[PDB]
């Protein structure tokens, strides 16, 4: 055993010295030499000189690609590593232990310093054994969420930031295993996809906080794994993407977000998909019938790269949509419908340029746009025939004519026909009678549903003779005369005509069902006319009075139908930016006189800006918006810049159900919420369009936002508007996140919130939960808050008292907000729980130090922070705490306490083989701590169906926990205490022990 | 339509679904199938697991099949409600032939049920509610269905043998001797080369467990292991990682296939037999002359089996004479 | 012997309640009798016996007689508590027993300190969840026993 | 034959359908995505005459002769040999590995001053 030791060692000693291309001859004599002696020395020494060799070789890469000094050129370094993998691996095929021991050598949570794109992809050529193919696999899985959850702790904490030099992260070595499988690593590839999968199968968003982002991580990693694996090899694209259309063609209504993004990402490379795997996707459409309308309208709009592109496709499409729009069978028909429109409002020119013995011939025959136009006309013919079917059918169509008649304009006649037929179905032409419309006749008996969304109808067709009267000019001339007409007999309408103020409006009853039904439709009408009468006629006084009438209508059956027991507005997004810049910020003295009208009524000033609120809101929850150019996200982004802009001016220009300027507040915060999560490269220029860098207009805002915060806090404790107190801090939370932490803006914005937590002292619970919570997000990305801990506990401690009873606590008053009212609950588990941070930050390090074998600074700042942290036990331990859920979590943080002091000790107690700082940090943690945690638990204890017997059981749980954290802690005290020749006990007392005893 | 009168009618439809002709069993069940809604899958699945009997015939099975790879080869919700039915079921005369075939179905069809599958299968087989005779009933009678997945039954095959119980070892070597009995020429040259690879892993129990399969296939069916005696010979370039017990069975299952017929086939793997000893015997490597002594001793056994002709006599006695003097 | 008895159910005939408790009775006393022998005999293969086999008869009177407690407090009240205090001093003596391994820090002793020292304080809190059942929380009142020697002497 | 046009008629609605389905991924690449070819280099060593480095096949003869001078005005007293024979300053790299190297193995220059 020694004697094979010594002969590998001094091999590993030529690794060095010997040529790159003989390392690959002696590896595989020194492998096959291993079975009869030492295995783990063997892959170690290949595992750790190839790390380095690779390591070398990129640093030395980076640079220019003029005259540099580069000792292994990439293409046979690439080389010698592909080849030597396929010796360890053959040799695991015969071995099974030298197997085991790569997988004990590489196994992981510790940050697993031995993991290097060499190692990753010959653990990834390994999973070709079956045996070996599960356990592998895993291990990387669980390294990159580690990883992942090492970045998350390190950027969330600055403390912890500057203890650790960077290490680089698994998800980052693998994607250059990727980068390095060009040069013939196609023994890594089945293996890298599998793992591809298995990230994103594992950790794909659930949605049907602190561990979702590492998830979200992980999955996107798989993506990226399997988006890159198949530009490079070839054989194995036609197995991803097989694969991936098997997770998104179900019926099963899993969550499949993240797959559809990646098959819209291989599409990207057409002619890449249609050389080899191009009968997948045809298998894919035969399915379209069979899938639901939710998924086939996805998949469809993932494929369109493709489509765009590719003729064949296209024809493939076509026929397989043609069969299912003549297939008898129902809900084949409405993927059809929805293959059709997302066909013809992307698509100017739509169609083409067997039996045994049928084969096609290539006619060279030049494109025809009269036989496209009549193509085209014919599949809009089809179109017209499905607005006799369900409601759900005529609901996308009315969507989607709108997109239809934009891209085609040769279209436009036939979409006009067609909807002012329909139109003529339920307009009553009778130049006097009442209602303007039958809604009876969109109405279906048999249960009452809705037939006809008469509404939506009319939505349609404003939006596209809008667009008609402004794009084709440079049944028109009629369509404003039927639109005028339902404008005027609708104002005229004494609301009975509709036979709806409260006859039934019942959520069971036949006539009642109806009744709500056919609110709806009056009430979106409502909307639509008052889209329409705004921009005809231009911004005259006649056409705004029927707004306000037309909107008394439609808000007094809101009123009735919200007051005895909802739906989105038929409002534009464009409108609603438009109807606010006008409605709020427009001077000019033609439009003053008209605009009167519509500013005078308090009402409307609600409903507009509640729109405008529920757009927002719509962007947040589903990430596209209801009106017309809702799913274009330049639309949408522009469109927030001026209703940000609006909203911003409102509250700003005036201050303060909910009033105007509070409604506007709310916006604001949902905007910049909104604007964060998905325009994320687009906030230079969001705040841009508000009348640099980044952080120089954000602290602009924030400085705004800031004054309005100090004018409430100025008033007295009966007008603090609570409401706008908390909207505003949120709003300060979301700004303060774009200032860049290195900056003299971050350093006011924690400054400002300093002073402000130690001056005001609100009673209102809420607001100091969410000043502090922002207090504390911004100081722990700047320091270690173990100061800022320890002087809120002493608050606490002041306000509540001491557990002896017989001693005075003097009062610090360190911080205003913490009074008597907010001292518990509110702070002292907000407190709680930021120490459970830093405990979680100092236990990583530990793990980090321990592991590793700079012991020096790191072993510092360990004992610097939980010495700190020990005062801030030292006074929650002794102070009269309610007996709820304060109580509870500090007993459970003070296990955790004694636990991170325990792996301190273990670390100390590997590496002695005692300085003087953990000489004092022991001394005072049993002078201190200790003690006093006896004397809580005997200050908790003393003082005071199935279900009732579960909660006794519970709350017995805690204070045993203590005592096994205690004496655990104590115990390794004493194997310290003897391997360092140093008594530790002499710090410690005696353990204090209670007996029960019964009155 | 109305849910509630979709369920009566597909109620009705399943309610004799047992007095119905074999043709129509596809197109009865291709209804229920796609009739499933996501929280009625679970209790749909289980009925048909037991209203269904199954017991042109022959064909109108496989399109029976057919129907149902189909069914679930885009619904991993139908696939998964199948096993947590098998899963459930708690006594061994419930689990039937259609059992088993489906088991192995929703194995092939779809790749993100391996795992579960697999666990499942251990408990059911440690539990005794899969049994030899089952296994046995299985291919018998439809062989014809499993023959499409031969790959896949393998690769299930593989990875019991990997195990540490007996009960499921011994149900993957049955797994391993099935595939060869019924299956065409090129799966059984997957057969073999499995048992060659497990033979060659290392594992002294995979080697053992396989060795024994490699016997029994050889006694069962010496023809079709007769033309699968090249990879079986490959095994001897790997003795270094055999132990001399497992060394002796080896040459024991290779003396037994070379000796097993009289035809030409067998004549020149045995004088091929002969020189690979010849070979080790005159070695100079020690341990290779211990193992020709071990091969050749092995060899002379089959060689005078009493059941022989004088010129086999003096054969095998002048293997002897080589060995004696080596 | 003492993991084998079952608290039975509250239903059942109060003989068979009262008979477990005189059982349980008994395996204390017999608890009471072995532990005591420490005394005299102080060798670290004896403690370590004592101490490792003293938390398994606690786990298993607080799993085994506590819920049978819970069952029968109020027709059965004095027998309850007489258990309880017997079984109080065993308890006792095996505080002194941890303290006894801390102060002369033997390593193969201390290391069942801990996890004694958490079920001897699990059945303090366990008595107090019976008392809460029966309604007689404020008759639970916890007082800090003195540190005692092996042989008993004060350790102040 | 895929496909068969004039360079003028890729425009026409016909030719640019037909064009979409027949050009290759690696002519998109360049043509489209308007990315960029690699770049070859060839490793060399530079040893002196009585530290392999790598470069691009088109580097020039004076970039190397440089190169020695600021490890050691660097054209005149710096003089390139390869195969005891002289180098160009305005030579490459490659045109150097190809004619005058005349061996199988990495390219060898050797630095002498004048």
């Amino acid at each position: 055993a020694e004697e094979v030791e010594f002969v590998v060692e001094k091999a590993l000693s030529m690794f060095s010295k010997m040529n790159l291309q003989e390392i690959p001859p002696l590896v595989y004599q020194l492998l096959v030499l291993s079975s009869k002696g030492s295995r783990k020395s063997v892959l170690e020494g290949i595992i750790a000189f190839f790390s380095a060799l690779d390591k070398q070789h990129n640093e030395e890469q980076s640079g220019d690609e003029l005259l540099d000094v580069v000792t292994v050129p990439s293409g046979e370094l690439r080389h010698v590593e592909g080849t030597i993998i396929l010796h360890i691996v053959f040799a695991i095929k015969l071995d099974y232990e030298l197997g085991r021991e790569l997988v004990k050598h590489l196994k992981v949570g510790d940050s697993n310093n031995n993991l290097s794109p060499f190692s990753i992809a010959l653990l990834l050529s390994v999973t070709r054994i079956q045996r070996f193919q599960d356990q592998v696999l895993d291990l990387l899985k669980t390294s990159v969420v580690k990883s992942f959850k090492d970045l998350q702790l390190l950027q969330g904490s600055k403390f912890l930031q500057n203890l650790v030099p960077h290490r680089s992260y698994v998800s980052t070595m693998i994607l250059e295993v990727v980068k390095n499988s060009v040069h013939s690593w196609d023994h890594v590839t089945q293996g890298l996809v599998e793992l591809g999968f298995i990230l994103m199968d594992s950790y794909g968003p659930k949605k049907v906080s602190l561990s979702r982002m590492p998830n979200q991580h992980a999955c996107k990693l798989g993506a990226n794994i399997l988006l890159e694996t198949f530009k490079i090899h070839e054989m194995i694209r036609q197995e991803i993407l097989e694969q991936v259309l098997n997770r998104v063609v179900t019926r099963a209504s899993s969550p499949i977000s993240h797959f559809l993004d990646l098959l819209s990402n291989i599409v990207m490379y057409a002619p890449l998909v249609l050389q080899s795997c191009s009968s997948k996707v045809t298998e894919a459409f035969d399915y379209l019938s069979f899938l639901p309308l939710q998924t086939v309208q996805r998949l469809l709009k993932a494929v369109q790269p493709l489509l765009k592109v590719s003729m064949s496709m296209r024809d493939c499409l076509i026929l397989v949509l043609r069969k299912a729009m003549f297939a008898n069978q129902l809900d084949a028909r409405k993927s059809a419908v929805a293959g059709f429109l997302l066909l013809l409002k992307n698509f100017k020119v739509l169609g083409s340029l067997l039996s045994v013995s049928q084969v096609h011939v290539d006619v060279h025959s030049h494109y025809n746009s009269v036989a496209n136009e009549t193509f085209c006309l014919e599949i809009m013919d089809s179109l017209r025939r499905c607005l006799s079917q369900q409601a759900d059918v005529r609901l996308m169509l009315y969507e989607g004519f709108y997109d239809v008649l934009r891209r085609n304009s040769q279209l436009a006649n036939s979409v006009m026909q067609t909807l002012l037929s329909q139109l003529k179905q339920f307009y009553e032409p009778k130049p006097d009678l009442l209602p303007p419309l039958k809604l009876e006749a969109c109405i279906l008996t048999q249960k009452i549903s809705l037939q006809e969304p008469l509404d939506y109808l009319l939505c349609c067709i404003q939006h596209c003779l809008a667009w008609y009267k402004n794009t084709v000019i440079p049944f028109y001339e009629d369509l404003d005369d039927i639109l005028e007409s339902i404008t005027n007999r609708m104002i005229k309408s004494e609301l009975e005509d509709f036979e709806l103020k409260s006859a039934d409006f019942s959520q069971s009853t036949s006539i009642g069902i109806k009744n709500n039904i056919c609110a709806f439709l009056v009430m979106g009408v409502c909307e639509v006319l008052i889209e329409y009468n705004f921009s005809i006629s231009s911004f005259s006084k006649n056409r705004f009075e029927d707004i306000l009438s037309l909107f008394m209508c439609y808000k007094k059956l809101s009123d009735i139908l919200n007051e005895k027991a909802t739906s989105d507005s038929l409002l534009s997004m464009k409108f609603v930016s438009s109807l606010l810049t006008a409605l709020f910020r427009d001077s000019i003295q033609s439009h003053q006189e008209s605009l009167s009208v519509l500013r005078s009524s308090n009402e409307f000033m609600r409903y507009a800006v509640n729109v405008a609120l529920q757009k927002v809101q719509q962007l947040k929850e589903t990430g596209h918006v209801s009106g017309p150019d809702g799913q274009n996200p330049e639309k949408i982004f522009q469109n927030l810049c001026d209703i940000t802009r609006v909203l911003l001016w409102r509250y700003t220009s005036i201050p303060t159900g909910k009033s105007i300027s509070l409604l506007c507040l709310e916006g604001l915060q949902k905007i910049f919420s909104a604007v964060q999560q998905f325009y994320q490269p687009k906030i230079q220029q969001f705040l841009r369009a508000l009348d640099v860098s980044v952080t120089q207009r954000t602290a602009f805002q924030i400085r705004q936002f800031q004054r309005s915060l100090l004018n409430l806090l100025s008033s007295q404790e009966e007008d603090f508007n609570s409401k706008e107190a908390l909207l505003l801090v949120t709003v300060l939370t979301s700004l303060s996140k774009l200032l860049e932490p290195s900056s003299p803006q971050f350093v006011q914005m924690l400054s400002w919130t300093s002073k402000i937590c130690k001056e005001n002292s609100r009673e209102d619970a809420l607001f100091c939960k969410s000043l502090m919570n922002l207090l504390f997000s911004l100081h722990v990305s700047y320091k270690s808050p173990v100061i800022l801990l320890r002087d809120l506990s002493q608050d606490i401690h002041g306000h509540l008292g001491d557990i002896d009873q017989d001693v005075e606590v003097e009062k610090t008053n360190h911080f205003a907000i913490v009074n008597l009212r907010t001292a518990a609950p509110t702070v002292c588990l907000l407190v709680l729980s930021q120490a459970e941070k830093v405990l979680e930050e100092v236990d990583w390090l530990i793990t980090k130090l321990k592991g590793q074998v700079p012991n020096q600074p790191v072993e510092k700042a360990i004992i610097m922070q939980l010495g700190t942290l020990l005062t801030f036990f030292h006074e929650l331990v002794q102070t009269a705490l309610p007996s709820g859920s304060c109580v509870d979590t500090l007993l459970k943080d003070l296990c955790k306490m004694y636990t991170t002091l325990t792996a301190l000790v273990r670390y100390y107690l590997q590496v002695c083989q005692i300085p003087k700082n953990m000489e004092k940090l022991v001394k005072l943690s049993g002078s201190h701590l200790t003690p006093l945690c006896y004397s809580f638990i005997s200050y908790v204890q003393n003082k005071s169906v199935a279900t009732a017997m579960a909660r006794v059981l519970r709350e017995t749980k805690p204070i045993p926990n203590l005592i096994f954290a205690i004496e655990q802690y104590e115990k390794f005290l004493i194997h310290l205490s003897k391997k360092s020749k140093v008594n530790l006990m002499q710090h410690m007392k005696l353990s204090t022990s209670r007996d029960f005893k019964i009155k | 339509l109305d849910p509630n009168f979709l369920l009566k009618v597909r109620q009705l439809v399943m309610d004799k679904l047992s007095s119905i002709r074999l043709e129509d069993l596809p197109v009865i069940i291709k209804f229920i199938l796609h009739s499933v809604t996501a929280m009625d899958t679970l209790e749909v699945i289980s009925e048909l697991r037991e209203k269904l009997d199954l017991q042109s015939g022959q064909s109108c099975i496989i399109l029976l099949f057919d129907v149902i790879k189909s069914a679930i080869r885009y619904e991993k919700t139908i696939s998964e409600a199948w096993i947590k039915a098998i899963e459930n079921t708690a006594s061994v005369s419930e689990h039937k032939v259609f059992d088993l075939v489906m088991l192995f179905i929703i194995y092939s069809t779809n790749t993100q049920t391996k795992k579960y599958i697999d666990r499942v299968l251990r408990n059911k087989i440690r539990s005794g509610c899969i049994q030899e005779q089952l296994l046995q009933s299985t291919f018998s009678v439809h062989y014809l269905v499993l023959k499409d997945m031969c790959s896949s039954i393998l690769s299930l095959a593989q990875s019991l043998l990997h195990s540490l119980d007996q009960s499921i070892i011994s149900f993957g070597s049955l797994l391993y001797k099935y595939a060869f009995k019924f299956f065409d020429t090129y799966c059984q040259q997957e057969v073999v080369g499995a048992l060659v690879t497990h033979i060659c892993s290392g594992n002294e129990a995979e080697v053992d467990t396989a060795l024994d399969v490699l016997l029994e296939l050889v006694v069962l069916n010496p023809s079709a292991m007769m033309m699968n005696a090249v990879f079986v010979k490959g095994i001897l370039d790997y003795l270094d990682n055999i132990s001399p017990q497992q060394i002796r069975k080896l040459f024991y299952v290779l003396s037994t296939l070379a000796f097993s017929k009289q035809n030409e086939a067998s004549s020149h793997i045995q004088d091929d037999m002969h020189l690979v000893i010849r070979k080790q015997l005159s070695s100079t490597v020690f341990k290779y002359k211990l193992i020709g002594i071990i091969g050749a001793v092995t060899m002379a056994g089959i060689m005078a089996a009493d059941r022989l002709s004088d010129e086999q006599c003096t054969q095998v006695t002048s293997l002897l004479q080589l060995v004696h003097s080596c | 012997t003492v993991k084998k008895i079952e608290p039975g159910t509250a239903a059942d005939s109060q003989q068979i309640h009262e008979e477990k408790l005189l059982y349980w009775n008994m395996a204390v006393r017999d608890f009471s009798i072995l532990i005591n022998l420490i005394k005299v005999f102080d060798s670290h293969p004896v403690l370590h016996v004592c101490l490792k086999y003293g938390r398994l008869f606690v786990e298993a009177f607080l799993k085994q007689c506590m819920p049978l407690l819970d069952f029968s407090f109020r027709k059965h009240r004095e027998d309850v508590l007489s258990l309880l205090e017997t079984f109080q001093l065993d308890t006792r003596l095996l505080h002194h027993l941890c303290g006894h391994s801390k102060i002369h820090q033997d390593t193969r002793l201390t290391q069942h300190v801990p996890l004694l020292k958490k079920t001897l304080e699990l059945l303090v809190c366990r008595v107090k969840a019976m008392l809460t059942l029966n309604n007689c929380r404020e008759a639970f009142w916890l007082g800090n026993l003195k540190n005692r020697d092996l042989q008993g002497e004060e350790i102040k | 034959t895929l496909f068969r046009l004039l360079c003028r008629d890729s425009g026409g609605e016909t030719e640019s359908m037909l064009l979409n389905e027949t050009v290759p991924q690696w002519v998109i690449d360049i043509t489209v995505d308007k990315n960029m070819p690699k770049f070859n280099k060839i490793p060399f060593y530079l040893q002196p005459h009585a530290d392999r480095l790598s470069a691009s096949d088109m580097l020039q003869v004076r970039k190397v002769m440089e190169h020695v001078y600021e490890k050691i005005l660097a054209e005149e007293k710096i003089e390139l040999l390869c195969q005891d024979q002289v180098l160009d300053p305005n030579m490459d790299l490659r045109t150097v590995k190809h004619f005058i190297w005349k061996s199988g193995g990495d390219l060898t220059l050797h630095y002498r001053q004048k």
